[PDB]
């Protein structure tokens, strides 16, 4: 390096820093990925149960 | 599907009937003919050990 025009310097390298990023959820494998073909998805649901039986 | 529904409905009734016995009464929801009250039938009474948690 050169300080001004007639003087020299000592160069000590560079310092770098990056921000944090969290990855807790990705480590839990909690989601399942599907690859479709269009921008519409359909889901179907079914319910069932039981009932009473009165005396006869 | 219908067969499974029928099985589950009978199973539920059995549990309800078993539970109704502890309170001292027979289980016959829709029939007065067999609606027995065991404390009355055998001539006994119910004792209550009431507990107070507020003190």
């Amino acid at each position: 390096m050169q300080n001004g025009d007639f003087q020299i310097l000592d160069y000590t390298g560079l310092i770098s820093t990056m921000p944090r990023v969290d990855t807790l959820l990705q480590s839990m494998n909690l989601f399942t990925e599907h690859f479709g073909r269009t921008t519409v998805a359909r889901i179907e649901r079914l319910d069932d149960g039981a009932g009473d039986i009165k005396a006869v | 599907r219908h067969m499974a529904r029928i099985r589950r409905s009978h199973a539920i009734l059995k549990s309800k009937a078993m539970y109704a016995a502890l309170k001292g009464t027979s289980w016959s929801p829709d029939d007065p003919v067999s609606d027995y009250n065991y404390y009355d039938v055998w001539g006994a009474t119910q004792t209550t050990a009431d507990v107070d948690f507020t003190k």
